[PDB]
């Protein structure tokens, strides 16, 4: 605790900065007050990163191509521009899927136009058309093409919309142009917006006149789950056990037909508010489909979410929900009995980009673990509004944290465990603090649902209690 | 469901029938998936020669490239100098990707900064981002030097780095004495090795161009060594060890071995080791300069010969037996130090390992890919071993390099079945290993997918992958290996022969079927 | 039939149908083979717990032992001294077997001689063979020293080596000043490590027992290091490198690294390197003596403490983090040299590799076997990594060693499921890995057969083998590896984590079936 | 051809020895004359090895357990004594077999008494009986047991014959005691003799009263082929292509039933005279079965052997033999056309033990290669009698050669290639001379027959012409 100490620590850490940088940085650091429900009066977010500060934040192309569009298996996603962008993002995110790669699924592949000097000087529209022809020749079972723009596309004045329209009608193939140039916005979050707008404008309404899909009163769509290590599959089974039918799954293990099917479904279950609220609101206004947020991190939150979801339907669904809860109670109770004694009392500091810094807090508390600091790369003020009530009093809050800032906070607070991105992990392992990679689950099987909680508890136990952390100090020194 | 005493990860929790039934229902109900027979037919078609002809007719589409963009190499070069912060001028998304890429390969902290140019900068240029970024970086991370490279967006808008940095110095954002070398590194041109070359030439020019008057060639009795883009720590270490064994004064330039191998002792060290500014300033006083990877150090070669007046030797990368011998003889001739007996014994021990494993190595067929110098060194060593490089691919290779490799292949009877491909990607290589199946692949982690594809055709068609090169994300600690010198040749030979033997044990493990050839002694 | 362009050797020429038809006719016509259903039933029975009970009730029968006989270790010890011919008094078949065993493991020439004892000798003794053998060996091979060990036949007939050698010297067959140390090495008692201990004690006694009057402890300011039976060259190299880095004067005793690693330069060198006779004569003047493998150097310990009056430290084998730390601290305390910063950084780098790979290593279950000191060092390191040794077997272990290993296991939460077995063989271990399946085996090449057996039960039951130990006939150049110190710990950690990852890639390579978990980055 | 120079070289090499050893070794070194038919007048063989001269020879246990009895797949062979013997010989010889190891076949396994000092002091007969019971318990599908004695069993007063008899009748199991103690004899050849005597006395006559096996006029038995790298399988196919029926093969891939069936055949084809001539003569005397030696190394010898074997039978077999020869002629002709020029004119020196040095000369000659040196570790005078006609004039002959002798001879003669065992390989590879293992075939089976010749030519070409041999001298020296 010690709110005054945490505020004093924020001031001493800020002392290093030049005047301009420090004044902007102070607005992005805060001491939590759970009673406060308007985070704007407390913290500022979604602003440009100060230059030279080693910001964690990714570009808009990472938000669109890497996050939203890349997971769908059937569609071929062309990184339009120089070679670097798609190569660094090739299969770096574990959006799991079922398919035959290179034949009907293309998630782990890198398709790019690979611009050279002449493409920059003369333009790449003819190259893009020829590329689309070659794609149709060599990958006949693809069900659609998206064109994700990199920085030069926007800067050289290329018109990919006209190429998409012309080639689309000629081949009878859906071609989705996405203007996700990295220079746009300040973070991956603007790319989410652009990707959702492209989904709305080019894919979502293809079956508005079609009524050949048979709908049931129990039709739901999972929105905003990317199946990280099979996370959506762990969540879908529970929904299927409650009696509901999951028509679509955005966008992990997703297909273009599922996206088109989403207007038919009665209810939208949104997991990541940050990336998919845009299209969820659009569908509520256009189709009258209600949407609600849920949380499947840890037993308490998943039980609450299942009951709330079942409350939207009739009494048979509620009966099945109680049956599912009763069926899974002994397993997560055994997990708690095994692992809570090993983790009780430990303190965690979590830095991630959106939703998860607040989504995983309940699962940590289910194991008796205290979150004393949390922060976001690119969340908006509504995310902090949802975050302040879920964190304890006088805990540290931090938006777009600089590498120096995070290192000093960790030195002062001295957490038992840190959850953060890959760039952070090597630095904290050197300092002797156990590190868990929140973005990729450290290449581990899913953290969602009751099955996920077992893996979560085992993973947290093994890193925190590992014998090597007791060995960084040589005996002679 | 989970059993608390034996918790299951995604593999094989998904293998459980409840999950299998769920996935079957999902596929059958809402994916509108092509029938499995059509999938099988299309896959079989993609393994054919007709598909290969269509594939090699590609002109616009690149699939699964085997290269990166210039600023990554620029950052790696900058990391090799003491207390130097790599600065990339342009969009921050690039820096996030570069840091993530390098962090996965070395399992180590990678420090780089961006000035975070946005659309407003795309309209009015990046000069305000330059001034504030340089001030902020110097204040916060306290480097002795800041090396500036360029993202593609900065290159397209035509930001003038020299003018920006000078204006930052004349307006008091950074001190006038503070060293800020820079280089233009366009993503569209060349690849990451080109970026390494550009960054190094920028740094060398910054420290030597205006002070050549007092420089006398050979006065400090050392030899400069330029490593190029190197992702193996062992290569730096073996070069230093061999030069020290000969008693040869040397000045390694752009060496990052320490900062990419810091210990875990409870403190984080952002900087460690690296070439000092004094070494770079005194470099024109060396006897000569050796370029370890000449095929991507051409601009550096031009600067070193034109300005430093060093007669740079025509040396291949010191890989294998003959090229290591030539490198050592050239070093001895330049410095006047005889080759010591320890290196003679090391060479003899490598020859002993060659005679020991030649029967298993002879005639094996390899496909392989990577960067030009590494590829040609590996081809040379494979020929020395009696192996057959069949498919040689260098996505970032040029025509002169291709003639050099063809000449190397023509000098041996083991190169008669080799073809060299430049500008081709890994999808081309997938077609090549399907239609003309070799025994093994040598390349980076991106080859694993190709292996998977071949196993799908059948066990008798599977082409195992041998991980040598950059990047190696799946394996742990392979970046500590060595590929240069006699030590590197020994490591590579051991890796190759034991991959052959491990495959042979895999094929003869079936009881009463193939295990008659499952010999204890090989 | 053979195709001249693609000749096929035994695998897979036998797989051709003409050969399959031949073999089927042979089996069906003249082998009177049990029906395949009976064979399958018996195999399944041998994988059961009831079979394991019967198997562990064995008292007279040993199947697939994991040890050798004393004279092999005696020969290895003798090879570690300068210009020394290992001489084995007894039958020549033993020497043929010893030479061939060592030749396959190191891929190097092993020189040993025999007096070729005969049935006539069994009743009259071997003294005529001894006198002729000593004369002939000294004339033709010109050795500085001849170290004499004994075959079981010589031990059974009770040949008196001391009297035989003395009579050879009084006869004049060999000069009275020519050094001929000897040791009795019975095959029935102990194993090869016991033979190494006996040979070393014989040599040390021969050179020091009668000249102790002028010896003062600590006068030469060195530390004696006794390695025991070691089959890794890298272990000798690392121990020398660590001691030289500390600036500690040392005298390695019985070091053969040079003889077993001669270069291939066009001449055969029968002798190379080795402990000199002057070093052995001056050994009692050292500060102290360290035994690297104390559990098979007990007789040497008794001699060194009783005669040289050295206070031999209680040190474990320097394997893994804690025991390497303790070894270095003891060396520093004995010699007065502080531990340098290079070793501190090396230790930190090992700790960094541990933090990097701990998630993949944690909780993995291992069976393992080998010699006592190596087994206990490996168990200690595995516990340090968070791994679970399940089945620990040492065929040549004793009860005191088992008590020490049990104490080590009790000190960690990761030893709760471990059982230690002494006097058991590899057939016992086959039952253990069937009934209580671990994740991997660690051991020598003889484990490959066990792996084959488990694969026959099913792919989900297969236990992969990791080759660490002696001997390693199937693999090439693994005898160059290191297992001691921080360097050896680094090598072993890399081997383990990459075996785990390679198995995981094998299990997730199935297209559209398990390849959802076939991740690029691990 | 420089006959005086070879004689001078023998004298200079002998100069190093003391008087007794020199006088002994001078009788074991000869210059070959083809015209001489009695080899005793120039070279002496089968004598005791000189002490301390680093001989290559093995012992009688290696000759019996390692060579003759070990290949029998369905029997369990107990190494009776201390642990060393069976461990060094475990799976060191490549005798190929088809079976399920540990269930019905036991070739690569090491069964041993593991004798300890108590067993030395008080004897191991009761331990042997208990061992036999344990074997019956744990390996129920074994079809027989052999007990191979090591050096202590003969030296102490064990009586394994009585144990074998008592246990055999009680279990109704064939138990074969073999007195193959290593100190008997001077080499492996006495081991061969002892093993053959055990075969005749305990196994061969089981079916003398049985007449339930149906015999044909074309019944033959392969004797002396151990199936190294499947060498016997390569030979058997040719015999079955000629129309003959192979009832048994001794002892590679052999079974005890085949041995028991052997006295019913019409002809005995002995591939190795030295190992099996004993039992072949016994069967000729007792059963009236004729036996003939044959050679399947290289096309010339193979064709000659096939024609002679067919000449032992009627005209149908001879017509089939001409068909087999015609069928295989193009394949070995192509082998010759591809590999003959590369190895033409090359000179070879071979030290291989009992049968191989004379046997492989024709294959080398088929490739245009000249065998200057032939040597035997343990051959008898009759082997040298056959060798002198096969060897060319003025070539070197050598019996039980020492390490010094063979190294000096190689230094003077300077062969292009050397074929020998594992204890000479590394010595001559460090000398810069290509080396082939002629016992295990450098782990490249088989060298027998037409299929064998193609592997043989490929292996000789790949070792002699290998690039590394040009690299042992550093450029700077
Ligand atoms: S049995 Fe003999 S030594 Fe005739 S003991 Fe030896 S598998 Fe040799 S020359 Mo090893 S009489 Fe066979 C032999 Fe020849 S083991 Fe093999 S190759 S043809
Ligand atoms: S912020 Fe984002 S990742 Fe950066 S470029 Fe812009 S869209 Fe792309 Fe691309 S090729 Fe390399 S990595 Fe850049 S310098 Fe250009
Ligand atoms: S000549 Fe032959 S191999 Fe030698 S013992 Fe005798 S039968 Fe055997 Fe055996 S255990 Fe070791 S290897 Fe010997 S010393 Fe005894
Ligand atoms: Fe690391
Ligand atoms: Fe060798």
């Amino acid at each position: 605790m010690s709110r005054e100490e945490v505020e004093s620590l924020i001031q001493e850490v800020l002392e290093v900065y030049p005047e301009k940088a420090r004044k902007d940085r102070n607005k992005h650091l805060a001491v939590n007050d759970p009673a406060v429900t308007q985070s704007k009066k407390c913290i500022i977010s979604n602003k440009k990163s100060q230059p030279g500060l080693m910001t964690i934040r990714g570009c808009a192309y990472a938000g669109s191509k890497g996050v939203v569009w890349g997971p769908i298996k059937d569609m071929i996603h062309i990184s339009h521009g120089p070679v670097g962008c798609g190569q660094y993002s090739r299969a770096g995110r574990r959006n799991y899927y079922i398919g035959t790669t290179g034949v009907n699924a293309f998630v782990t592949m890198n398709f790019t136009s690979d611009f050279q000097e002449k493409d920059i000087v003369f333009g790449g529209d003819k190259k893009l058309a020829k590329l689309i022809d070659e794609v149709e020749t060599l990958f006949p079972l693809n069900k659609g093409i998206s064109v994700q723009s990199e920085c030069p596309i926007g800067l050289i004045g290329d018109d990919i919309e006209s190429v998409s329209k012309v080639k689309g009608a000629e081949l009878s193939k859906t071609i989705v142009p996405v203007r996700c140039e990295g220079f746009r916005g300040v973070s991956q979050s603007l790319g989410h917006h652009i990707a959702n707008d492209a989904v709305r404008d080019w894919v979502l309404g293809k079956r508005d006149e079609d009524t050949t899909f048979a709908s049931t009163p129990y039709d739901v769509a999972i929105i905003g789950d990317y199946n990280i290590g099979g996370d959506a599959w762990s969540s879908r089974i529970l929904l299927e056990e409650m009696g509901l039918r999951c028509v679509a799954q955005w966008s992990g293990d997703g297909s273009i037909s599922e996206i088109e099917l989403t207007p038919k479904v009665k209810l939208n279950l949104v997991h990541c508010y940050r990336s998919m609220n845009y299209i969820s609101r659009h569908m509520e206004e256009k189709y009258g489909i209600p949407w609600m947020e849920y949380n499947f991190f840890g037993p308490t939150k998943t039980i609450e979410s299942l009951r709330a979801i079942a409350a939207k339907f009739d009494e048979s669904i509620q009966k099945k929900c109680e049956e599912v809860i009763a069926k899974y109670k002994p397993e997560w109770e055994a997990v708690v009995a095994k692992y809570r004694p090993r983790l009780e009392g430990k303190r965690v500091m979590l830095y991630i980009g959106g939703l998860r810094p607040r989504h995983v807090i309940g699962a940590y508390e289910d194991l008796g673990m205290e979150v004393v600091g949390t922060g976001y790369e690119f969340a908006h003020n509504d995310d902090y509004d949802r975050t302040m009530k879920e964190m304890g009093d006088s805990t540290l809050l931090y938006d777009d944290v600089t590498g120096y800032e995070f290192e000093e906070f960790v030195k002062r607070i001295k957490p038992d465990l840190i959850g953060s991105g890959i760039k952070e992990k090597f630095i904290f392992q050197k300092m002797g603090i156990p590190f868990r990679e929140m973005h990729s689950w450290d290449y581990s099987g899913p953290y969602h649902g009751f099955d996920g909680f077992a893996i979560f508890a085992r993973d947290m136990d093994m890193t925190l209690n590992n014998p090597c952390w007791k060995k960084l100090q040589a005996p002679w020194e | 469901s989970q059993q608390v005493d034996k918790i299951k990860a995604s593999y094989p929790l998904f293998l459980d029938q409840d999950y299998k039934d769920m996935l079957a229902k999902k596929r059958d109900g809402f994916e509108e998936k092509y029938p499995q027979d059509k999938i099988d037919e299309v896959f079989q078609w993609t393994t054919t020669k007709e598909y290969q002809e269509l594939n090699f007719q590609r002109e616009a589409l690149t699939v699964n490239p085997a290269k990166a963009c210039q600023p990554l190499g620029a950052v790696l070069c900058a990391l090799g100098f003491e207390k130097t912060m790599p600065y990339v001028h342009g969009s921050q998304g690039c820096v996030a990707y570069f840091r993530s890429y390098f962090n996965r390969h070395f399992r180590e902290p990678v420090s780089c900064v961006s000035d975070s140019m946005t659309e407003d900068a795309a309209v009015f240029g990046g000069q305000q981002n330059m001034k504030d970024g340089l001030q902020n970086c110097k204040a916060t991370y306290k480097p002795d030097m800041i090396a500036v490279s360029t993202t593609c967006m900065a290159e397209v808008i035509g930001d003038d780095l020299n003018a920006f940095i000078n204006n930052s110095k004349k307006e008091g954002f950074i001190p006038d004495e503070f060293p800020v070398p820079f280089a233009h590194t366009p993503s569209f041109v060349g690849s990451h090795v080109t970026g390494w070359d550009n960054m190094f030439e920028g740094i060398a020019r910054y420290f030597t161009l205006k002070s050549m008057d007092d420089k006398v060639v050979g006065s400090n009795k050392k030899i400069n060594i330029v490593p190029g883009f190197e992702t193996y720590l062992g290569n730096f270490r073996v070069i230093k060890r061999m030069l020290s064994e000969m008693g040869v004064g040397y000045s390694l330039l752009s060496d990052p071995e320490e900062v990419l191998d810091t210990p875990a002792d409870g403190q984080f060290r952002m900087y460690a080791g690296g070439t000092t500014q004094e070494e770079m300033k005194d470099a024109p006083n060396a006897l000569n300069t050796v370029l370890l990877q000449p095929w991507h150090l051409e601009k550096t070669k031009k600067f070193v010969e034109g300005t430093w007046k060093h007669e740079v030797p025509k040396l291949n990368i010191p890989m294998g037996l003959d090229w290591t011998d030539e490198f050592l003889m050239k070093v001895s001739e330049i410095s006047g130090q005889p080759i010591p007996a320890s290196l003679t014994k090391e060479r003899g021990r490598l020859v002993d390992m060659m005679t020991d494993s030649h029967t298993w190595l002879h005639g094996k067929r390899f496909a392989l890919w990577g960067d030009p110098d590494f590829v040609m060194g590996l081809v040379k060593f494979l020929l020395e071993l009696g192996c057959e490089p069949v498919h040689i691919l260098c996505h970032n290779g040029n025509k002169r390099w291709k003639k050099a490799v063809d000449a190397i292949l023509a000098a041996s009877p083991y190169g008669k079945n080799a073809t060299v491909y430049i500008g081709k990607d890994l999808w081309h290589l997938r077609s090549l290993v399907f239609t003309d199946k070799p025994d093994f692949m040598i390349g980076n982690s991106y080859g694993k997918f190709i292996q998977r594809d071949t196993l799908h055709k059948g066990k008798e068609f599977e082409v195992p992958l041998i991980r040598i090169g950059f990047p190696i994300f799946d394996r742990h600690h392979l970046h500590r290996s060595t590929t240069l010198g006699y030590e590197g040749a020994m490591q590579i030979l051991t890796t190759l022969v034991n991959s052959i033997l491990e495959r042979l044990d895999e094929e003869t493990r079936g009881m009463q079927a193939t295990d008659y050839n499952h010999d204890l002694v090989r």
